[PDB]
C-alpha cells in the first residue's frame, strides 16, 4: 500500500518543570513566645538545622532545574519585521504588542486556565528567580531562532535560510523529496493553518498536570495547619493555657510529647517534600531532554517528539511547566498495488536503488516509499548484481534505455 | 518580609547595603525575582538586574543563505558522578556498647536494627 | 559529623552517657531515660538511613544517565542533538576519575560565514531541475551548486539534478541554461 | 512478614496483646502503654510506607 493523501496535524504535550518554594520554621511552628519550650527545643536543634538545610537544598535544586530547563541559547533573537514565510501565517505564537508582557495569545489563554494566612504559622514562600517576563522573552527568542534558522543556531553560528527551504530540508529527512512540497505548498499551508486553528479552538473553553502539584501542596499546608489544633494525647493545643492551668513539673511531659509529635509531623512533611522534589527533578530532566532532542534539531527517534514523523516544534511557556507543540506528519489515504522483487531483462537481475516497483494492472512503474510517483524504469535507477536464477520470485520485464535513442 | 543604608525595595523584598545601578551584567549571587548581586565597582556590594545575554537580530530574507566557509575544532568536557563511599552503621555499637541492661532492653527493637 | 554530634544530647534526660547514668542511678529509676535515649537514637538512625536511601537513589539515577551517555557517545555515533557535546559529534575519549568519569567529546562546529543569493531550482527549456542533495547559489551573475557544510561552487550539470514536472509551479524560480556535459561528449 | 512480626513486639511494655492488658489492669492506668504501642506501630507503618 502506497499512501496518496496526507494531513498535517499538531499535537500538544504538557510537562511540569518546577513547583512552589515553601519554607517551614522550627521555633515558630513548635514553640513561639515562651522560654521553657525554647529551652527544651534547644536540645533538638540538630533536627531543625537538618530540616532547614534540606529546605535550602530543595530551594536551590528548584532554581538549578529552572536554569537548566529555561536556557538553551546564549543570544536573544527578535522576530523579523517582514511578515512573509511563503503562504504560511505565523500570528498566534508571536507576543502581542497590546499586552504589557512578552507573552503570545496561546500563552495568555493557557495561563488563565490554571487557577499571609499560611505565613502566620511559619510557612513562608521563597521568591522565585526566573520571572514570567524572562521566560516569555526566552520563548520568543527561541521561536525567532527556529523560524529564522531551525537547527543551525543550536550547534554553532546562526545560518540564515528561508522557511520554504527549511521545510524542504525537514521533509527530506524522512525520505520525502522536494517536489511534493514545491508542487503542493498551498495545500500544506492551508492544512497547517487549519490545524493551528483547531488547536486554538480546543485550548479555549485539560491542564491537570500543572494543577495537581499545587493542589497537593495546598492540601499538605492545610493538613499542617490543622495538626496544630490536635491534642497529641493532651487536653488542649495551646501552650499558654497548659502553662497557666498546669505547673511545669506536671506539664513537662506533655510539652515533650507535643514537641515529639510536631517533630515527627515535620519529618514526614520534609520526606514528602523531598519525594515531590525528586519527582519534579525527574520531570524537569525529561522536559529538558525533549527540548534538546525535539525543538533543537530534528531527531529520528520514533515516538518521542509526537505521534508520527516529526518535522519541527514550537516551544511555549507555561506557569510552573512548559507547553510543547510538535509537527507530526502522518499519512492518510492509501491505495493498493502489486509489487515485484527484481527485474529480469537480459539475464541480469536489476534491483532498485531506493524506490519500489508497482503496477496498476498492466504497466510497471517505479516510485518511492512515501508518495505514489509513477516513473519509467531506466538504467540509472536500477543496478545489476547477478543472474535471475538465484533470486526467488523474480519476474521477467524489459528495461528501457534512453541512451540508445540519443545515439541514433 | 519587611516593608521599605542604601535601602532598596525590589520584587524579592528589601535590600539594605547595596546601591542600584543602571547597567546590567551577568547573574552571580541570586536573590529572587530575577535579581542577582555580586561584588563589582572603590568596589562594594551593589545590586543590579540580571541580563539575558547579547541581543542581536538575524537578517531574514526570501533569497539569501549563509554558507559556512571556515571551520574549527573544539573539545568539550563533562563531569558526571558514578558512585560514592559505602558507610555501615552498627546498631549495638551506636546505641549501647559495653553494657548489659541496655543490650537486654534493645532486644525489643531488633527488627528495626535488622 | 551529624551522626557524631548526635551523641551528646540528653533527649530529656540528665546525662548523655549510659555509663554515667548506670553509675549514679538504679535500673528501676533509669529505665525510662534509657528507653528515651534508645528511641531518640533509633529515630536519628532512621532519618540517616532515609537520607542515605535518597542519596543512593540519586547516585543510581546519575550512574544510569552516565552509562547511557557513555554507550551512546563513545560506543557509537548518535544523532541526538545536544547529547554528546555542543555541535556535530564525531568521537569521544572517556577518562578515569575518582567516584566519577571525565568525558572528552569532539564537536565539529562551523566558524566563518558569508552571504549569497540562493535559488530553489533552475529552469531550462520548461523543466525544473531540483538538486539531489545540494543548493543553488549565485555570486552576481553566474550560478553554482554547493553543499550544506562547505562553500564549494560546481558547474550546474545534469546528472547532479533531477527533473520533476514543469517550471510553472514554483513561485520564485529563476532561469539559467544547463551546461549538460553529455552534449560535448557526443560532438 | 516483618509487619506481621511487628505485632509481637512490646515496645517497652509487658505484653503485645491489648485484651491481655485490658483484662489485667484498669483503663485509667494502661493508657501510657497503649500510647507507646500506638506510637511504635505508627513509626513502623511510616517506615514501611516510606
Amino acid at each position: 500500500a502506497i499512501p496518496t493523501n496526507f494531513t498535517i496535524s499538531v499535537t500538544t504535550e504538557i510537562l511540569p518543570v518546577s513547583m512552589t518554594k515553601t519554607s517551614v520554621d522550627c521555633t515558630m511552628y513548635i514553640c513561639g513566645d515562651s522560654t521553657e519550650c525554647s529551652n527544651l527545643l534547644l536540645q533538638y536543634g540538630s533536627f531543625c538545622t537538618q530540616l532547614n538545610r534540606a529546605l535550602t537544598g530543595i530551594a536551590v535544586e528548584q532554581d538549578k532545574n529552572t536554569q537548566e530547563v529555561f536556557a538553551q541559547v546564549k543570544q536573544i533573537y527578535k522576530t523579523p519585521p517582514i511578515k512573509d514565510f511563503g503562504g504560511f501565517n505565523f500570528s498566534q505564537i508571536l507576543p502581542d504588542p497590546s499586552k504589557p508582557s512578552k507573552r503570545s495569545f496561546i500563552e495568555d489563554l493557557l495561563f488563565n486556565k490554571v487557577t499571609c494566612a499560611q505565613k502566620f504559622n511559619g510557612l513562608t514562600v521563597l521568591p522565585p528567580l526566573l520571572t514570567d517576563e524572562m521566560i516569555a522573552q526566552y520563548t520568543s527568542a527561541l521561536l525567532a531562532g527556529t523560524i529564522t534558522s531551525g537547527w543551525t543556531f543550536g550547534a554553532g553560528a546562526a545560518l540564515q535560510i528561508p522557511f520554504a527551504m527549511q521545510m524542504a530540508y525537514r521533509f527530506n529527512g524522512i525520505g520525502v523529496t522536494q517536489n511534493v512540497l514545491y508542487e503542493n505548498q498551498k495545500l500544506i499551508a492551508n492544512q497547517f493553518n487549519s490545524a493551528i486553528g483547531k488547536i486554538q479552538d480546543s485550548l479555549s473553553s485539560a491542564l491537570g498536570k500543572l494543577q495537581d502539584v499545587v493542589n497537593q501542596n495546598a492540601q499538605a499546608l492545610n493538613t499542617l495547619v490543622k495538626q496544630l489544633s490536635s491534642n497529641f494525647g493532651a487536653i488542649s493545643s495551646v501552650l499558654n493555657d497548659i502553662l497557666s492551668r498546669l505547673d511545669p513539673p506536671e506539664a513537662e511531659v506533655q510539652i515533650d510529647r507535643l514537641i515529639t509529635g510536631r517533630l515527627q509531623s515535620l519529618q514526614t512533611y520534609v520526606t514528602q517534600q523531598l519525594i515531590r522534589a525528586a519527582e519534579i527533578r525527574a520531570s524537569a530532566n525529561l522536559a529538558a531532554t525533549k527540548m534538546s532532542e525535539c525543538v533543537l534539531g530534528q531527531s529520528k527517534r520514533v515516538d518521542f517528539c509526537g505521534k508520527g514523523y516529526h518535522l519541527m516544534s514550537f516551544p511555549q511557556s507555561a506557569p510552573h511547566g512548559v507547553v510543547f507543540l510538535h509537527v507530526t506528519y502522518v499519512p492518510a489515504q492509501e491505495k493498493n498495488f502489486t509489487t515485484a522483487p527484481a527485474i529480469c531483462h537480459d539475464g541480469k537481475a536489476h534491483f532498485p536503488r531506493e524506490g519500489v516497483f508497482v503496477s496498476n494492472g498492466t504497466h510497471w512503474f517505479v516510485t518511492q516509499r512515501n508518495f505514489y510517483e509513477p516513473q519509467i524504469i531506466t538504467t540509472d535507477n536500477t543496478f545489476v548484481s547477478g543472474n535471475c536464477d538465484v533470486v526467488i520470485g523474480i519476474v521477467n520485464n524489459t528495461v528501457y534505455d534512453p541512451l540508445q535513442p540519443e545515439l541514433d | 518580609d519587611v516593608n521599605c543604608s542604601n535601602v532598596f525595595q525590589t520584587r524579592a523584598g528589601c535590600l539594605i547595603g547595596a546601591e542600584h545601578v543602571n547597567n546590567s551584567y551577568e547573574c552571580d549571587i541570586p536573590i529572587g525575582a530575577g535579581i542577582c548581586a555580586s561584588y563589582q565597582t572603590s568596589q562594594s556590594i551593589i545590586a543590579y538586574t540580571m541580563s539575558l545575554g547579547a541581543e542581536n537580530s538575524v537578517a531574514y530574507s526570501n533569497n539569501s543563505i549563509a554558507i559556512p566557509t571556515n571551520f574549527t575544532i573544539s573539545v568539550t568536557t563533562e563531569i558526571l558522578p558514578v558512585s560514592m563511599t559505602k558507610t555501615s552503621v552498627d546498631c549495638t555499637m551506636y546505641i549501647c556498647g559495653d553494657s548489659t541492661e541496655c543490650s537486654n532492653l534493645l532486644l525489643q527493637y531488633g527488627s528495626f536494627c535488622t
